[PDB]
């Protein structure tokens, strides 16, 4: 008989999303739900509810949608399954969790480069060496040298152009002196690692950049830690190491 | 009409919008095209920080514009 | 979705109560803001209560909540300015599971025992880790000059 | 078990493995797929670089997961 009862959980492997089999509330909209109208975890066993597993991965910016289980005692630290994200979302909205962990990844890298075409989403990674990338997207030459895409016209031509284009552009200008004025200030900082231009408001003295997960130590106006990520003492700026805090000023930056 | 927003480095987008477009509108299309939370957004264009409440139009934003945005972080 | 939870969790909040949060001042015009008195139990901060006021996202529970206290108070984990780093509510701990009266009471326990590893005041933070005594008596004359009062 | 790798293009590949297969095992099957040389590789899951010599089942890829090709240029 055992030998059916352990059998029956391949079974449950073969669809995405494993139902519930007895009633059950869900812990964050409190809905009463039947058999087949609640969604169970598979790395947790937890149980919740059509919207609420929708909502936990439409307001996560993270790559990985942990499990929105908590209660008076421990805090689970479960993870959705790709298959129960995509048969929970859309395919427009699966679609845009998947870009999530690719713009993570590339703004991770120190050696991506994003086409030039606008709304293109195309990128590669680069040596030291290459100068062209035919994107796979659009089929445009994206010049690595200059860094733009200059089709018909050789580098030299296309950094005359840009000068005569931008000679008279009087708001491009005006941008740059007021992003300059920013970071000569403090008021504003480019993001150590995918060098976004970032700025702190309100809080303590660290932020974690919501493009490339990188945290920033606001003080010392630079990375928190190493090239490890969190806990490598390695660079950054190694605060509350002995003790010393990393700026006289600096209060709180993790 | 059609405007550029330049956000993380090296991509830019193009926005759909028109001039009575208000600046909580524009930064919701931004959100729809890259994720972004609309609170986390600051939109700069010609050296002025683009309030809410106010219109493209106000600010003279015409087609084929270049706008740059900043992500306001919070601490913690 | 944010007014579906929020008006469910004030009805049990009212049904069962917490002896530790008084003066729930919620205006029903808008949901997403609360006004509520933390009555501490443990020195240095047993004689006066604090008017704090939490602000619920939209986004509510899928982003957390934020507390602000308005009576201010000698903590270092509470600055001047009335903001607090509670570990519970920050952007990369919450969890949609975590409900108000959790929150509250996790403020509570905040409160009740302050933790210098992560500190609103570096200052006070040392002080409470080194010199326990002196930043005590210190919290207790605030508490008592510029704290609100226990109700009963 | 099967898993899914997306390449930039919108192209969608499906291979059969195992969760004992080293990342360089992947890259083979997408080079005996594709023709793209491993070394010109990378691939992306969760938003972290798969290295080579790890398997599927130190970066909790199950069944079914979606991984991301990008290419990686020589000079
Ligand atoms: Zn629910
Ligand atoms: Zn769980
Ligand atoms: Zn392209
Ligand atoms: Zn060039
Ligand atoms: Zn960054
Ligand atoms: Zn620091
Ligand atoms: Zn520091």
């Amino acid at each position: 008989q055992q030998e059916g009862n352990y059998l029956q959980h391949v079974q449950l492997d073969q669809r995405s999303l494993v139902l519930n089999t007895e009633p059950a509330e869900c812990p964050v909209c409190y809905s009463v739900l039947a058999p087949g109208e609640a969604v169970v975890l598979r790395e947790c066993l937890h149980t919740f509810c059509r919207e609420c597993l929708q909502g936990t991965i439409r307001n996560s910016q993270e790559a990985e949608v942990s499990c929105p289980f908590i209660d008076n005692t421990y805090s689970c630290s479960g993870k959705l399954l790709e298959r129960e994200i995509k048969a929970l979302l859309t395919p427009e909205d699966y679609q845009r969790f998947l870009d999530l962990g690719i713009s993570i990844a590339e703004n991770r890298s120190a050696f991506s480069y994003h086409c030039k075409t606008p709304d293109c989403k195309g990128w590669c990674f680069f040596e030291d060496d290459v100068n062209e990338f035919t994107c796979p997207v659009c089929f445009h030459v994206n010049c690595l040298l200059c860094k733009a895409i200059h089709e018909q016209m050789n580098c030299k031509e296309y950094q005359e152009d840009l000068a005569l284009r931008a000679q008279n552009d009087v708001a491009a200008r005006q941008t740059t002196e007021m992003l300059k004025v920013m970071l000569q200030q403090g008021e504003a900082m480019r993001c150590p690692q995918c060098q976004i231009v970032v700025q702190k408001k309100d809080g303590a003295d660290w932020i974690r950049c919501t493009v490339c997960h990188t945290e920033i130590c606001w003080v010392t106006k630079g990375p928190r830690w190493g090239p490890g990520g969190p806990g490598d003492t390695s660079g950054g700026c190694r605060c509350r190491v002995n003790g010393i805090p990393c700026h006289p000023s600096c209060q709180n930056c993790h | 009409m059609q405007i550029f927003v330049k956000t993380l480095t090296g991509k830019t987008i193009t926005l759909e919008v028109e001039p009575s477009d208000t600046i909580e509108n524009v930064k919701a299309k931004i959100q729809d095209k890259e994720g972004i939370p609309p609170d986390q957004q600051r939109l700069i264009f010609a050296g002025k920080q683009l309030e809410d409440g106010r219109t493209l139009s106000d600010y003279n934003i015409q087609k084929e514009s270049t706008l740059h945005l900043v992500l306001r972080l919070r601490g913690g | 979705a944010a007014s579906r939870r929020l008006m469910k969790e004030l009805e049990e909040i009212r049904k069962c109560g917490m002896k530790n949060f008084r003066n729930i001042q919620v205006d029903e015009a808008n949901l997403l803001t609360w006004q509520g008195l933390i009555v501490p139990d443990n020195p240095p901060y047993d004689k006066g209560a604090f008017r704090i006021e939490i602000n619920f996202p939209a986004e509510y529970p899928f982003k957390p909540p934020k507390i602000t206290f308005k009576t201010k108070i000698y903590h270092p984990n509470i600055d001047e300015k009335g903001q607090v780093k509670l570990p519970v509510i920050s952007a990369e701990n919450w969890k949609p599971a975590t409900k108000t009266d959790q929150v509250i009471q996790s403020l509570i326990a905040l409160v009740n025992d302050p933790q210098p590893e992560h500190p609103l005041r570096a200052d006070l933070a040392e002080e409470y880790s080194k010199d326990r005594k002196k930043f005590c008596k210190n919290a207790e004359e605030f508490t008592k000059k510029y704290g609100e009062k226990r109700p009963v």
